[PDB]
């Protein structure tokens, strides 16, 4: 697979003195973007295309790991979980805001770190279990619970102090692509605001964590997600206001402006 | 058998400047000649010439003038008006000789509620004279240009009425927004000093005064944009900016 | 300026593979000229 | 093309920030607008489509295009001069200085809009999108775009003496971005829930 | 790829008694180096070229790792950073002083070591994060900061006590080659001495470090850089005076001499 | 097998200027490269460039300097030294970008009764520094040039002895009357600002002091004549003469 | 005295590869004989 597509070039131009051909004159009402090229506006020289465009490709744009979850396992219970979304942290969420529909695979990498009550690093070696709990499967209640047998649910076991755990996931939606946005309701005969903009087809379940023996120290799980094998459809005006909640788009919007203000439009 | 449709819109691009107009009256090419460089047989000065190209062969816009009720007319001598502006001016100063054509775009917009008619003329060797022989400030007014004192006589003892024998266009407000003239170099010798001789004179004279559908009327300016064409310079030395 | 990578996936599923290094050529016209009677 | 938040004068609140005002003048050769050509933070350029896309990259190259659309009545006319000034010094003080650079003369008429192409005129090949003071990225300065009255906006009796210009901006075909980085305006003080 | 280029040889010579051919006589004013070869100055025997020249090749000369940075992470903040230059340490800096322009790729290797307050080695196992913060990206203020999500900025995570971290970097300049020297100013309409000899195109940003949990002990990062895939242009008189500052070429120059002095030029 | 005969006489003609010399030491062409214009593949700035030709591609002579007994050395930054002289200077000011080569002719005549040796160097990217970082008047001294304070260290912490790695010639009075260097453009990017970056530095340093067959000695000057070569300019705007 | 190495790079980008073992022949003449009228 080769990534050698180039940007466009420039060819030489000369003076125009035409009473018919006028490319400088547009009509934006049509909804069409300007048709004018450098060559038709100034006398231009020749420039051979030498610049690549791979770093702006949909694959390269999303193809790197980002923090998406960060559950904390307490010593008293020795068990936490994480609802599988990409809505908890802003950086990735805002990257996805550029598109309406996205179909892709995911590569998860999990890094475990032990700490003290005062949140300072400590040495702790145990084995933890990450179990995928899909909708309908029974949830574990304790570090002891029988649900950890993992007869059908898939599980990953790794050491607290060993290399990060890592695995890939296919495109799982019941739909044909995930939706970053949804102008509709989650249920029929229900019109509750908490159910507006919620598309259940994007929620594949939870990830449950536990240590194989009662935990001596804290243990925090950092879950990283790499979007790969990406297909995107219908670009959107990206998010400009900050995110306040995880499941909706509400914003503060105090001052109705995005860029900086200045004294005059005629001076900097 | 027809006289106005797609000839109303125009775009001229020279160097890094482009002009557009949505209400033109076609383009006038003086004497049907397009600017051109000096022939090996017509030439005389032996030194290899300087051909600046894009740095000088482009559009320059001068300060606008307000069209008032008592306005008699305005004029600019060429190359005089541009001798001290941009890269064209620099080349004209540094050389003893110069040769070149022009692309002139006079613009004046109003509204469908105004009426007025300007005569735009390109006069070759417009040697002027009034009741007395003119002073330097009148003969070579620079970029600010001059004003007609006796427009009926065209400041030369001839006549405004017969001036249509010179390359020209009209800016009649009910019809057009501007005028465009392309002028070739004219002289009785191959080249000449840019600071001692004015080859062409751009003249703008109100023939039908500006009237409006009210007594007030907003400021209605006249703007002149000019571009040197197919230029060549000989006799390089220090820069000399005026004949004073 | 033309990074050609090695496919090679040691696993059974397509999801396991690394990111696609292929460059598909863009067509901005769906967004830049969505008009019916295209004029230039 | 996306609309520029060009009317960013202190005190102008949303939507009206998208319309640069033009009005009947009582003075000649007057100025309409000034904009420092930067894809880097804060400015009107940064909140656009091209601008928020630049918030994700660290280097850029290519020509940019600015299309302006006049919003006045059908009877109101005018001629404006749009100019791009390559770097080296400061913003043009008068129109006589501005016209010495790359420019376009716009005539209001049946064609509501005009396009000013801001050609890629750089010594580099690539410029940095930031103006980072610590690393001296103002080294990558790209110049200024200014707008002036060429003639004047003239209207019939009783008509609105003030209209507007809506500026839009897009990248051209020879435009590319390099090195992905994080947006500085997308922050978080706590986990979202 | 083969490295078998050889040094030149020697062929047999005999006595010369010529009133025309005089190679011993030169004229250095031309700026040209001497034209005389061993064979034309003495009766020489034949020697077959047996010596190689690969160890003096531009690639071999620069192709080995050197210390270029050494940030120290304090226990109170649990975060440091490093401005990416090769001007902090003298050995590599002086090697580069031989050329004006250099185009190359870099291989970074990072070694982490924990110590006590008295700077003695201690045992400490945590995971650290190295994040590339390019010009314009927001900088992290704490070990906690949201900027560490690394949604777009690339990051490397490794253990304090695990093998060294390592990765390659392409030729990144906006220019067509890096400049070891610059006779100009960093900005327009600015003439400050602090901005003379500073070429911003060589500064790609910072490397920010943090431990994934508050640090218990010091932790020092040694950053090594290997220049590879090198192209060099315009050789220079190399640096003879010691380096005093990181961003300019000032020197002390007390005694105006480089080599050692002696009593007489006629005796050792 | 021989080193001096017809290589002693030379004539260089550029534009309207010609230089002659009867005691030369051949001609040095830096790095064996002749000045050349920017390639379509190497280029980046899209606007059509200005190529002034004869108006700028010619010889300019700077003010002479007297060679004194306590003289340490002189230097001129390029294009700095010429940025405000003639048609070359005008083009350098009016454009944001410039690219060009050089033809340098350093001259110093004495008599067969004198002895002295000057080292003439063309240093690329000669970033200077002394016990402190230099001020504008030292880094960009203009046509008057500057003077070495620490010539042994070449004002950069390196060495005069190893400076022979840079294009150079010697003016050794018992042998030659002058030096001639042809320099191609050098930079890590295609073009650059003439007012913010000095590509080359012309340095003249006395290595063997001037001595005579008497204690007096007439005034013995050093004169620098320089010619821009194969120049092109992009990014036309108003004139901007310095980085201040 | 002719060390021939194995190219082989397991990564997608050229930067990832090890150092070039190839020996390009030197041409000192740009520095030793930069004179126009070359004499020997
Ligand atoms: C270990 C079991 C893995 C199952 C993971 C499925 C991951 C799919 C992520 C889809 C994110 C949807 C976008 C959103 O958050 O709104
Ligand atoms: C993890 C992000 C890596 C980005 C590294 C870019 C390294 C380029 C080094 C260039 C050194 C320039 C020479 C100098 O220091 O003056």
């Amino acid at each position: 697979q080769a990534a050698g597509a180039l940007v466009a070039g420039t060819s030489t131009s000369t003076h125009s003195v035409a009473t018919d051909s006028t490319p400088a004159l547009q009509a934006a009402e049509t909804g069409a973007t300007s048709t004018a090229r450098d060559e038709s506006m100034i006398e231009t020289r020749t420039i051979v295309p030498t610049h690549g465009i791979h770093e702006t490709s949909v694959e390269s744009f999303f193809g790197r790991s980002s923090l998406v979850g960060m559950p904390l396992l307490a010593t008293g219970t020795s068990i936490t979980h994480w609802r599988i979304d990409f809505r908890e942290f802003v950086q990735l969420r805002a990257k996805m805001s550029w598109f309406t529909y996205m179909r892709f695979d995911v590569e998860f990498t999990i890094i475990a770190t032990s700490s003290t009550g005062q949140n300072v690093t400590t040495e702790q070696h145990t084995t933890y279990q990450v179990m995928y709990v899909p909708p309908g499967a029974p949830v574990p209640s304790n570090q002891d619970s029988f649900q950890w047998q993992s007869g059908c649910n898939p599980s990953v076991f790794a050491d607290t102090d060993g290399p990060p755990a890592q695995f890939s996931v296919p495109f799982m939606s019941s739909a044909n692509a995930y939706s970053t946005v949804y102008d509709g309701y989650a249920r029929f005969m229900d019109t509750d605001p908490d159910r507006y903009g919620i598309l259940p087809s994007n929620f594949l379940g939870f990830m449950y964590f536990r240590t194989l023996e009662d935990a001596a120290h804290q243990v925090r799980f950092r879950i990283y997600a790499k979007i790969k094998h990406t297909s995107c459809w219908i670009p959107r005006a990206p998010r400009q206001a900050p995110y306040k909640k995880r499941y909706n788009l509400v914003f503060s919007g105090d001052s109705d402006r995005i860029c900086s203000n200045r004294a005059s439009l005629t001076s900097y | 058998e027809a006289c106005g449709y797609s000839d109303r819109v125009a775009q001229l691009t020279l160097g890094n400047s482009t002009i557009t107009t949505q209400e033109a009256a076609n383009i006038c090419v003086a004497y049907g000649c397009w600017p051109a460089k000096l022939s090996d047989t017509d030439a005389t000065s032996v030194d290899k010439p300087t051909e600046p190209g894009v740095s000088a062969d482009r559009f320059y816009t001068l300060r606008s003038k307000p069209w008032q009720a008592d306005s008699k007319g305005w004029y600019w001598k060429l190359p005089d008006a541009l001798n001290n502006t941009g890269m064209f001016g620099q080349n004209a100063q540094f050389h003893y000789l110069y040769r070149g054509g022009w692309a002139v775009h006079v613009q004046c917009n109003a509204t469908k509620f105004h009426q007025g008619t300007l005569l735009v003329l390109a006069i070759p060797e417009h040697q002027i004279a009034t009741q007395e022989q003119p002073a330097f400030d009148r003969t070579m007014p620079g970029s600010e240009g001059g004003t007609f004192q006796e427009p009926f006589w065209l400041e030369d003892g001839t006549s405004l009425g017969n001036s249509l024998i010179y390359p020209h266009q009209w800016i009649n407000l009910r019809t057009n927004n501007s005028a465009t003239l392309i002028l070739p170099y004219v002289n009785a010798i191959p080249m000449d000093s840019a600071i001692r001789h004015s080859n062409w004179t751009l003249a703008i004279i109100p023939v039908a005064p500006l009237k409006y559908a009210a007594e007030t009327t907003p400021l209605v300016p006249i703007t002149v944009t000019i571009a040197p064409m197919e230029t060549e310079y000989n006799g390089l030395r220090r820069a000399i900016a005026s004949n004073q | 300026s033309t990074i050609n990578y090695n496919n090679i996936n040691y696993y059974s599923h397509a999801a396991s593979a690394a990111q696609n290094k292929q460059d598909f050529t863009q067509d901005p016209s769906k967004f830049t000229q969505p008009i019916a009677d295209v004029i230039k | 093309e996306s609309i520029l938040e060009a009317n960013n004068r202190e005190g102008v609140e949303g939507v009206e920030r998208y319309v640069i005002p033009v009005s009947v003048q009582d003075a000649l050769d007057a100025q309409i607008y000034a904009l420092r050509l930067e894809l880097g933070g804060s400015g009107p350029l940064s909140s656009s489509l091209l601008g928020t896309l630049a918030k994700h990259y660290t280097q850029w190259s290519g020509s940019v295009e600015i299309t302006c659309m006049f919003t006045g009545t059908f009877m109101t006319t005018g001629k404006v001069l749009l100019a791009y000034t390559p770097p080296g010094g400061d913003m043009p003080r008068n129109r006589e200085e501005a016209m010495l650079g790359t420019h376009v003369i716009w005539d209001f008429g049946l064609q509501s809009s005009i396009t000013l192409v801001i050609p890629w005129i750089s010594a580099s090949h690539f410029r940095g999108v930031s103006n980072d003071d610590v690393l001296n990225y103002q080294y990558y300065a790209a110049g200024h775009v200014t707008i002036w009255y060429q003639t004047n906006m003239v209207i019939p009796p009783g008509f609105p003496n003030t209209a507007g210009i809506i500026m839009m901006i897009a990248a051209q075909p020879n435009f590319s971005f390099r090195i992905q980085k994080d947006r500085e305006d997308m922050t978080q003080t706590a986990i979202l829930q």
